[PDB]
């Protein structure tokens, strides 16, 4: 539909091809670093306190 | 269709301005002056950036 | 585009005719003295030479007052007043849907032309006795206080009185907009249509509107019909029968309409400048022996057509702006008396924050009961009668203790469900979300929770109950009924709630 | 006919200044002690 009302030359299938080709950056997990607390906090529960208790 | 005078005038008018339409005839310079300013005015209602390419964003994660 | 204007000159109709016609003895203040047409008749569409329109609305045995749609710059004493024969009329059907028409069904948006079939004139008569039948079915405008206390069915007239700057548009506009969850499912016996006559305000306030409509995608079933501020008087007079005409072709054509006259406090005002130019006898307050008539044949097409004329139906919301509360003035007594109710709106309650300032005291619907779905009758009659009776006793308010532990709990529950009432703006609720919040307000579920939280949790309740149960109110709503699992369903979701939190 | 909130004082009648009158009474003595208040915490502040 753009390429037919937009007369412009080439700019809209410019633009189309361009568009296509573009990838948008992804977030990288870094956050996702934590987890040995769970598995530290396992200890405190399951080994530091399960034997005590 | 051509009996009343009226149509042919219109059409021929037009046509003689279809030849001429190798440029906007008559246009004047009044006419640029407001092309100027309404197309000013539409692109900043559009914003600055240059209507050429597509705009990077590097895009920032938390 | 020069190809174009080719056929543009083309499709065009060059053919004339033998036309009656006669000439302009006078003209000023907008009233045409035409001398001639003899055979025009009343009411009727002349057209000047210069190229503007008129109404020939005063007959007199030597001229005919003509009255101007526009202004008469563009007229002289001697120009050529030829008649159409054709009383006032405007295009109508589903082509207008989604447009903004003027008063005479003209695009000024412009956005391309109108492509309507079928034009209809704009004054027609109501439906008798007979075609009539009982008003049954509910209109969810989406405010609470509107649609629990003062309910509205459909083929109701029902006033929105109140001062100025006190949220009379803004009711209406929450209604247009809350029909956008009808008008996208399935059924076509809860799709309402939505018109929206806007007279006497200035274009800004038309635009901001059409805005608001846009944005929540609320215009692909509104009409917005417009004679604004700098219209002629004829076309502000004349802009509530053509919205009700597009209105009427929807209700005979076995759909469900619903037509908002903004203000019908402007229209009177244009007939009575419209009279007193023609020089007919003016009466209180300088209106004619019209405005009467004028309004109630107006009014009194908002109908509810029975199973054999179609099924249709037109609701009508004519919003009316009273100076002061001075209800008794004569235009709020003369269509006070015209209509099913009235939603009444004061500033005391507005800026005492209570949003929509809605008055339940003053406030009443004559259809009552009726008009409500089984599950918000359920609710709120014990919400009505109880907030009737902390009514009655609110004076005490500002001293609460020193008093019995009754009206201490009524005081108590009372402020609950005012601050339950409160609503924001542009935010309708679905029934079902409505009868959830009010069970949760009128069985004590917040008796021992501050005033001053009640709209947080009214909110996160919604927020829990939406993303949570939405098979529970899927039930509610389906059959518009709480059985007793659904009731005790929604006890425990309340209870479980308000521990957490 | 009604009535309004608030309007003892728009009649400007006799109670609608007596309220004026016990307002700046209330208002006064407690601008008064205020003022006393401040100074004290302030003359306290030296030190
Ligand atoms: N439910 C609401 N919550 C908060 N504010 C509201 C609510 N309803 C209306 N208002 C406020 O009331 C103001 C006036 O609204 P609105 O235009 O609907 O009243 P109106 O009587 O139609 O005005 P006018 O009479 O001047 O046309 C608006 O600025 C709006 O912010
Ligand atoms: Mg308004």
């Amino acid at each position: 539909y753009y390429k037919a009302n937009v007369a412009k030359a080439g700019l809209v299938d410019d633009f189309e091809k361009k568009f296509n080709a573009l990838k948008v950056p992804i977030p990288e997990d870094k956050y996702t670093a934590q987890v040995d607390a769970e598995e530290k906090e396992d200890v405190k529960s399951c080994a530091e306190f399960l034997t005590q208790s | 269709d051509p009996v009343q005078k009226l149509f042919v005038d219109k059409i021929r008018e037009y046509r003689t301005k279809r030849q001429t339409s190798g440029g906007p005839v008559d246009a004047g310079p009044e006419y640029q002056q407001d092309l100027d300013r309404e197309l000013f005015k539409l692109k900043q209602m559009y914003g600055k950036a240059d209507m050429n390419t597509f705009p990077n964003f590097t895009f920032e994660d938390p | 585009v020069s190809s174009i204007l080719e056929e543009r000159i083309l499709g065009a109709d060059t053919s004339v005719d033998l036309e009656e016609t006669g000439r302009v003895l006078s003209i000023g203040d907008g009233i045409a003295r035409v001398h001639g047409l003899r055979n025009v008749q009343a009411e009727e569409m002349v057209e000047f030479s210069s190229g503007l329109k008129g109404m020939s609305l005063n007959l007199e045995p030597d001229n005919v007052g003509v009255v101007v749609f526009g202004n008469d710059k563009l007229i002289k004493e001697g120009d050529i007043v030829k008649r159409t024969g054709a009383i006032v009329d405007v295009p109508v059907g589903e082509e207008l849907l989604g447009r903004v028409v003027d008063a005479l069904g003209n695009a000024i948006d412009g956005k391309g032309p109108i492509g309507s079939k079928a034009r209809r004139r704009v004054g027609l008569k109501a439906p008798g006795i007979i075609p009539r039948i009982s008003v049954r079915e509910p209109m969810q405008t989406g405010i609470k206080a509107v649609d629990s206390l003062v309910p509205i069915g459909r083929g109701q007239r029902e006033l929105i009185i109140g001062d100025r700057q006190t949220g009379k548009t803004s009711i209406a506009i929450d209604t247009i907009i809350n029909q956008k969850r009808f008008n996208d499912g399935t059924d076509e016996k809860k799709k309402l249509y939505c018109i929206y006559v806007a007279i006497g305000q200035k274009r800004s306030t038309v635009a901001q509107l059409v805005k608001r409509l846009t944005d929540a995608d609320a215009m692909k079933y509104t009409i917005v019909v417009s004679a604004t501020a700098s219209d002629a008087a004829p076309l502000q007079y004349l802009a509530p029968y053509s919205g009700c005409s597009m209105g009427e072709y929807f209700r005979d054509n076995g759909k469900h309409a619903l037509i908002i006259y903004d203000d019908l406090s402007k229209q009177a005002v244009a007939y009575r400048q419209m009279s007193l130019l023609l020089r007919r006898p003016p009466g209180r307050e300088a209106y004619p022996g019209d405005v009467f008539y004028l309004h109630s044949r107006l009014l009194e097409r908002a109908a509810k057509m029975n199973d054999a004329f179609g099924g249709g139906s037109l609701t009508a919301l004519p919003v009316i702006e009273t100076q002061a509360g001075d209800v008794s003035a004569y235009i709020p007594t003369n269509v006070i008396s015209i209509t099913d109710g009235q939603i009444f709106l004061e500033t005391e309650l507005f800026y005492k924050g209570i949003r929509p300032a809605i008055n339940v005291g003053l406030s009443v619907s004559r259809v009552g009961s009726a008009a409500q779905t089984r599950a918000m009758k359920q609710v709120a009659g014990t919400m009505k009668l109880e907030l009737a009776q902390y009514r009655e006793v609110a004076a005490f308010a500002q001293f609460g203790s020193d008093l019995d532990a009754a009206t201490q709990q009524l005081l108590s529950r009372g402020v609950r469900l005012t601050e339950l009432l409160k609503q924001g703006q542009y935010s309708p609720m679905a029934i079902e979300e409505q009868v959830a919040v009010i069970y949760a307000g009128v069985r004590g579920y917040l008796d021992k929770l501050e005033p001053s939280k009640i709209t947080k949790f009214e909110n996160a309740f919604l927020s829990h109950v939406i993303s949570q149960h939405q098979a529970l109110l899927g039930k509610i709503r389906t059959d518009g009924k709480i059985s007793e699992e659904s009731d005790a369903k929604l006890k425990e979701i309340v209870t479980n709630f308000l521990a957490g939190f | 006919v009604r009535s309004s909130a608030g309007a003892v004082r728009d009649a400007g009648g006799a109670f609608g200044k007596r309220e004026q009158a016990e307002e700046e009474r209330y208002f006064r003595a407690r601008a008064k002690e205020q003022l006393a208040a401040l100074k004290k915490h302030h003359e306290n502040e030296i030190s």
